[PDB]
């Protein structure tokens, strides 16, 4: 059970990261940390939940220059050699 | 059927006669020949795939996968299916 204080200082501390990443991440954040509970939570753990968040997600972008192509059309077609068998096709 | 005594090709019917068409033979006697040809209907009725058991453990359901419509009722209370044509395990 999260008090009126601390879902105040979760909305206030969401609000500024609202440009840093994708809206559906957000929501996705919002949705999940409203819902931790048997845990007496606090405002440092809100605060590295919020960093370690961001900082994962700029972890994970693509880098320029990436042959995309080629890897694309080996993660589609090496599976195709994997594969063992109405009666649609 | 019925050949002319004579010529001894076949004789057809024409009004009360059996006429051979190549000697001009005819007769009193007429026989009929019909060709009956069956067609079976024996898989050709109107599916209604509902997962329900007829025999044991054996229901009509569609197979996402490949698309028949037997299937083997494994759990109920999951309602969780295997199909009998490939073994694909899915939920209806
Ligand atoms: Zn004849
Ligand atoms: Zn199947």
């Amino acid at each position: 059970m999260i008090d009126e204080k601390l879902k105040g200082y979760i909305d206030k501390r969401l609000n500024e990261i609202k440009d840093k990443i994708p809206d559906k991440l957000h929501e996705d954040l919002r949705a999940a940390i409203m819902d931790i509970n048997g845990v007496e939570l606090t405002e440092e753990d809100i605060d590295r939940i919020i960093d370690l968040t961001i900082r994962e997600y700029q972890q994970s972008l693509i880098e320029p220059g990436e042959a995309i192509g080629v890897v694309t059309a080996q993660s589609v077609g090496e599976p195709g050699t994997q594969m063992t068998l109405l009666n649609v096709t | 059927m019925r050949f002319c005594p004579k010529c001894g090709s076949f004789l057809k019917v024409k009004g009360n006669k059996m006429v051979c068409s190549k000697c001009g033979y005819s007769d009193h006697d007429v026989e009929k020949v019909i060709l009956k040809e069956n067609v079976a209907h024996e898989n050709d009725k109107t599916i209604i795939a509902d997962g329900e058991t007829i025999e044991g453990r054996v229901a009509i359901s569609l197979c996402p996968r490949c698309g028949s419509v037997r299937a083997i009722l494994l759990n109920k209370k999951k309602r969780l299916y295997r199909c009998m044509t490939c073994n694909f395990v899915y939920n209806i």
